[PDB]
């Protein structure tokens, strides 16, 4: 996810 | 108390909303600024999460979950107080360049959901509610909704959770110290179900999003398409103090 990605 | 010195050093800033206040109030372009907003401040919500005493010890995807359930309430309660600090309550503070006059909160067809954050604005003056206990609360709605079958690492939630309400009971440190206890329990189950019927309009409209021009930022349209439904669907449940 895009989300997943951005945090890490 | 090196508690609130954390609090009150990763306090996010300003941000803006870069909305284009030339252009006139339409529902379109009231929305998509508030979108676009939501994802700067989504932003600053990550960074500060990070940087919250004792957050690091969740497990990764307990910490995105966390995250991604608990944006809306806690961006919603942080506005309410820039609210009654800036323009004590009668408008909407949601960024310096996009303040919600009754106007606005008309043609954003969020009218009643306006009403509610307004006296949840109120309230922050109504009940003498300080800095401090601002900063305890809104740390506390990181860790108030959760999936109802729990998170991977769901124990090291419960104690992180347990650890910021002694704290919130730490800058409240017997019948002031204990109704006060109640009055802002009170006033943080009462964030919910605003979150509540902000998470309904949003998923809603993003849904609808192509027959409204209403423009929907990468990383706000993945939450609200995966994440906002399990709450919907009551797989993703807050967790009030009161019953
Ligand atoms: C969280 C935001 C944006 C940040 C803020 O200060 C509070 C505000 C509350 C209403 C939300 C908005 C983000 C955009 C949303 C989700 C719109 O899609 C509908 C309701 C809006």
């Amino acid at each position: 996810s895009s989300f997943r990605d951005w945090y890490t | 108390p090196i508690f609130l010195n954390v609090l009150e050093a990763i306090e996010p800033g300003v941000v803006c909303a870069g909305h284009d206040n030339n252009q006139p109030d339409s529902f379109a372009a009231l929305l998509s600024s508030l979108n676009e907003l939501g994802e700067r401040q989504l932003v600053h919500v990550v960074k500060w999460a990070k940087a919250l005493p004792g957050f690091r010890n969740l497990h990764v995807d307990d910490q995105m979950a966390v995250i991604q359930y608990s944006w809306m309430g806690l961006m919603v309660f942080a506005m309410g107080w820039r609210s009654f600090t800036n323009v004590n309550s009668a408008m909407l503070y949601f960024a310096p360049d996009l303040v919600f006059n009754e106007y606005r909160m008309h043609k954003s067809r969020m009218y009643s959901q306006c009403v509610r954050m307004r006296h949840l604005s109120q309230e922050f003056g109504w009940l003498q509610i300080t800095p401090q206990e601002f900063l305890c609360m809104k740390a506390l709605l990181l860790f108030s909704i959760i999936p109802v079958d729990g998170l991977k690492n769901q124990k090291f939630f419960d104690e992180l959770r347990m650890n910021y309400i002694k704290e919130l009971d730490r800058i409240i440190a017997p019948t002031s110290c204990s109704r006060r206890f109640y009055q802002l329990t009170k006033l943080l189950d009462s964030v919910q179900p605003i979150a509540r019927e902000l998470h309904q309009f949003t998923f809603d409209l993003l849904i609808k999003s192509h027959m409204v021009s209403v423009d929907f930022p990468e990383m706000m349209a993945e939450i609200i398409s995966v994440q906002v439904p399990k709450i919907l669907s009551g797989k993703v449940k807050p967790i009030y103090f009161h019953t």
